[PDB]
RNA sequence: CCUUCUCAAACAUGUUUGGUAGUGAGUGAUACUCGAGUUAACUUGAAAUUGCCUUAAA
């Protein structure tokens, strides 16, 4: 009301100090009520999780602002490098529908799902508001537990981001995670390997799967702005002329060593041969 | 009395033809609507005429408009009075500059403007003017 | 109704738009046949403006360049002139919030320099390209049982490659990676995909929305300038912070 | 034109024409308020302007 | 060239017509030269920047200095970009022509231009109260605009454009140093659109009947190389002209990128 | 109820080339080039009676 008969009575500079002079709620007494227990929390986080990487892959609209889109896609991002760091996928399902993924987060299950990389059609028949409301619930929940894992782990929060390598590529290899031997065989897998990654194949979550199970990654799609490789993931139909010594595989291969976690042997994730069927791992 | 004719002065920049038909449209239908402009360059004269079908349209144009503050000009609206038709105001064009041909040979103009010399001459001496050649 | 102080600045405007492109198209012209002794200046200048604000002005090399440009809304009071309209036509800009992918060479030049006053230019990064496309990636597409086509998003690779094959583009990272290096059929890409429409940075008429807009204007004037002076550099602007604005 | 009690200005038109001053009667005191930064202002007044 | 002697004798012979025995005992004493083209000296295009013939004699500072006795002093006003105007303070001028006896009365801007004196009878009264008008010649392209066609009626009023600029930076050394080479060594001339071209060289009292022959000697020796010129007259206002110069063989020369663009940018 | 070409290269802080098309009306003298173009200086409130693209949206 008062910013109101500012703008009216035409007194702009008085505008800007109402404006710049206000102070927002904040909801962290209300986290801190409902989740008395870290465990509660992090047990709760997983729808958390979904509609915070469901919210950060829509465009901007009227209703959704693209301020909030970046600050989800951050946050999805700070938590997917935290993951990545501390080797802690165990789980990953492929469908039709985008990427399930299943961490164990303090001794607990995180099962969360990640859409593809596609410009999804908004319907214009849910209720935005309220679906704000839950992201902004979502939000404040995510930036404790994340503070929490951090400062637990002995990492920074927040990570601070390479500006460049954002500007290359945004995903979670833009945040370098500072400080001040793993549980085998899940983390410890593609140790010592380099994974030369093709344009077709999605960079994001092969680049995920591989720092959780710690690896080179070379990314081609990187490489448009402008020796060590040792597998080299390809989806095409006629693959080109092949280094000898080095393995050309299939990224349903890293899937599917991921799920049974022992190494599935590369004979039948070739580009001239057929497939497997892909499990599900529940 | 009065006619339906609209003198109109004290116009802005950019006030021009196509301007005061479209303005004065809303006021009433117009028979002609003229502007004065230069003869030599296309610009306008600050003042024009226009014509409304009905005298009661101008009347009410000219008590609405009459003193109207516009683009740092305040406009002048005038009715005619019967009679005093309004003629002779070409759309005018900035006109441009070209060079003639020249039907007199080198030879005749060399020797006329000789004689212009001479007759220079003959005016400086006729003046007063002590001066060679 | 309409006033007459609408009327006539509208014409005044209009009239120094005219002039300008007439200054301008006679300047290209003697340009274009390059045997001119009389003139301003004979090469092309670039203004990138970044940020307390600094302007840099160089000579354009003349190797080609990859530009994002953005329609904006046009100065006050003007009508778009048949050429700047022709343009923007050309570039599928007819209406503002719609972005669009050239190809930036010598005779792209004098265009930019004429349609200066509606567009704001940049040099969009990688990740800015990715998230255009990956965010807001639309495609007219025609069915065998479907008598009309449509315009749907960019969804399938499937499709890609059924209109895009010949050339070798197989999906939507090729198509991304065909844009940022303008190879082989970068134009094919270009008119392949449609006219990326973005979303405005404030919307709405509230208190809180419309101090919103007097900072956006404020903002758009100390950057934007246009020069009227038919020489005036190509003003290039940072395109990845007005991407994360706009999209 | 719009003050209460009327006699704080019923005087001033007679004034400024015994003196002459150039004066106008304009709708809204609260106008001339939003021009002096105030709610209301019953007059106002300009002596001396930019070349 | 011009004949010395005949130069003289015409000089001496206007300067004896002009004492026989309002404006009237005034204007009439103001000496010029009419250069007559065989070709027209800009072409189809109007020309606004006037031409600067460099003479070896003084002539700004015998108008200061001849000026004490007259209703208008000799005034100068500068004009310099809005961005420059900052730079710039009387005291800055004082200093660095205080030795020359140069004094700079007025600097202005392009803001000013369109704020203070944007009305016309404001402008009108600021400008003709000025003889020498120098300006940048970065600013010197939006003059018409700002001061009007009434200021580039008169040559004295018209704008001189200097070179303020060095090193791609403002350098108040070159500004100071090109206003003193026009206050000493240049004149400006007003080039036609027609064949007659006029020179106000100057005031008889302001210098000696041999300068202005040495003046005059220079201009014509500077304007034959400058144009293939046809006829030269001197003479003095209200009274009629004399030739001195005349030639003949010079007579004898009287008888797409915009859519290489659009094809790039449109799709077929 | 808009807001005005605010600069370039070349040679060695200097030198040369190019870049400027205007409110309207009126007074007027005087010369120059084939009804065409130039040529001293004077008046004036921005003066005036007729020269055949839409979120700058309601």
């Amino acid at each position: 009301r008062k910013l109101t008969r500012a703008l009216g009575r035409g007194e702009v500079s008085s505008a800007k100090r109402l404006e710049e002079n206000r102070d927002s709620y904040t909801l962290d007494h209300i986290i801190k009520e409902r989740y008395p227990s870290f465990p509660d929390a992090i047990r709760d986080i997983d729808d958390a999780l979904n509609m915070l990487f469901l919210f950060s892959n829509l465009p901007s609209t009227n209703q959704v602002s693209s301020k909030i889109i970046n600050d989800a896609q951050k946050i999805c991002n700070q938590w997917l490098a935290y993951v990545a760091k501390e080797r802690l996928v165990r789980k990953v399902f492929v469908s039709i529908k985008g990427v399930y993924y299943q961490a164990n987060i303090k001794g607990e299950e995180v099962r969360w799902l990640v859409p593809f990389k596609f410009p999804e059609n908004i319907p214009s028949d849910v209720d935005f508001r309220i679906m704000l409301t839950f992201l902004e619930f979502y939000s404040t929940l995510l930036h404790f537990v994340l503070y929490k894992l951090y400062t637990d782990s002995g990492l920074i929060y927040p990570p601070k981001l390479d500006l460049k390598k954002d500007k290359i590529i945004s995903g979670l290899s833009s945040y370098i995670l500072e400080s001040r031997k793993y549980d085998s065989p899940v983390a410890s897998l593609f140790s010592a390997f380099v994974f030369y990654v093709s344009r077709e194949v999605p960079i994001d979550i092969l680049e995920f799967l591989i720092l959780s199970c710690g690896g080179n990654v070379i990314s081609e799609a990187a490489m448009d702005q402008i020796s060590k490789v040792t597998h080299q993931i390809v989806d095409r139909p006629v693959l080109k002329n092949k280094v000898a010594g080095r393995t050309y595989i299939q990224p349903q291969w890293i899937f599917d060593c991921i799920n049974k976690g022992e190494l599935v042997p590369a004979n039948k994730y070739l580009p001239g041969e057929a497939l497997p069927p892909h499990l599900s791992p529940w | 009395e009065y006619s339906g004719i609209i003198y109109v002065s004290r116009l802005p920049h950019g006030f021009h033809e196509k301007e005061l038909s479209k303005y004065f449209a809303q006021f009433g239908d117009l028979k002609e609507v003229r502007l004065a402009r230069n003869k030599k360059t296309g610009n306008s004269r600050h003042y024009g005429f226009l014509e409304f079908v009905n005298k009661e349209d101008a009347m009410i144009a000219q008590e609405s408009m009459n003193n109207y503050l516009l683009m740092g000009h305040l406009l002048q609206v005038r009715v005619l009075p019967k009679g005093a038709k309004i003629e002779k105001l070409y759309k005018y064009k900035k006109r441009v500059l070209v060079e003639k041909g020249i039907t007199k040979p080198v030879k005749q103009l060399k020797d006329n403007m000789k004689q212009k010399h001479e007759e220079r001459i003959k005016k400086l001496a006729k003046s007063g003017i002590e001066f060679k050649w | 109704f309409v006033r007459a102080e609408s009327i006539v600045a509208k014409t005044l405007a209009t009239s120094r738009e005219k002039e300008r492109i007439k200054r301008v198209s006679i300047l290209e012209d003697k340009k274009a046949k390059n045997e001119t002794q009389h003139i301003a200046s004979g090469k092309d200048f670039i203004l990138k403006i970044t940020e307390g604000l600094i302007r840099e002005k160089t000579t354009y090399d003349g190797k080609p360049a990859l530009l994002f440009i953005v329609r904006v809304r046009g100065p006050l009071a003007v009508n778009i002139p048949n050429k700047a309209f022709k343009i923007l036509s050309l570039l599928r800009l007819v209406e503002t919030n719609t972005g669009v992918f050239v190809k930036l060479t010598k005779n792209v030049y004098p265009l930019l320099k004429v349609i200066a006053p509606y567009v704001v230019i940049g040099k969009p990064s990688l990740s800015s390209i990715r998230s255009l496309i990956q965010k807001r990636g639309r495609i007219i597409y025609k069915g065998e049982n479907e008598a009309e086509p449509h315009e749907i998003v960019l969804n399938d690779n499937n499709i890609v490659e059924e209109q895009l094959g010949d050339h070798g583009i197989i999906c939507v990272e090729d198509i991304i990676h065909e844009i940022a290096t303008m190879g082989e059929s970068f134009s094919v890409c270009n008119f392949f995909l449609q006219p990326f429409k973005l979303n405005r940075e404030v919307s709405g008429f509230g208190s809180l929305n419309r101090l919103r807009k007097i900072k956006q204007r404020e903002a758009e004037s100390r950057t934007r300038q246009f020069s009227n002076a038919a020489t005036a550099p190509v003003i290039e602007v940072d395109i990845d912070s007005l991407l994360a604005k706009l999209n | 034109n719009d003050v209460d009690p009327i006699e704080l200005v019923v005087f001033l038109p007679a004034l400024c024409k015994k003196m002459g001053v150039p004066y106008a009667i304009v709708k809204g005191k609260a106008r001339l308020g939003t021009l002096v930064n105030q709610k209301t202002s019953a007059v106002a007044a300009l002596t001396e302007v930019r070349a | 060239a011009i004949p010395r002697e005949r130069v003289i004798k015409a000089v001496n012979e206007l300067i004896k017509f002009t004492s026989k025995p309002d404006d009237e005992e005034e204007l009439k004493k103001d000496l010029q030269l009419i250069v007559v083209n065989n070709k027209s000296f800009t072409g189809t295009s109007k020309s606004f920047k006037l031409k600067l013939l460099n003479v070896k004699h003084s002539f700004y500072k015998p108008w200061k200095e001849a000026s004490a006795t007259a209703v208008k002093d000799f005034k100068v006003l500068l004009i310099l970009k809005d961005s420059d105007i900052k730079k710039v303070s009387e005291d800055d001028l004082f200093d660095q022509l205080d030795s020359e006896g140069i004094k700079v009365d007025e600097i202005i801007c392009g803001k000013d231009l369109k704020t203070v004196y944007k009305a016309y009878e404001a402008r009108n009264a600021f400008i003709s109260q000025f003889s020498l008008i120098l300006a940048d010649d970065s600013i010197v392209t939006s003059l018409p605009k700002l001061m009007g066609g009434k200021a580039y009626n008169k040559v004295e009023t018209t704008p001189i454009s200097i070179r303020t600029h060095a090193n791609k930076e403002f350098s108040l050394t070159t500004l100071t140093n090109n206003i003193k080479k026009v206050y000493m060594n240049q004149l400006p001339v007003k080039l036609p659109r027609g064949t007659t071209l006029n020179v106000h060289l100057g005031n008889l009292e302001w210098l000696r009947p041999e300068e202005f022959v040495d003046n005059v000697e220079l201009i014509s020796e500077q304007l034959i190389k400058a144009y293939q010129i046809r006829s030269i007259f001197i003479k003095t206002n209200r009274s009629p002209v004399l030739p001195l110069y005349y030639n003949q063989d010079v007579l004898d020369e009287l008888e797409s990128t915009f859519n290489k663009g659009l094809m790039e940018i449109a799709n077929p």
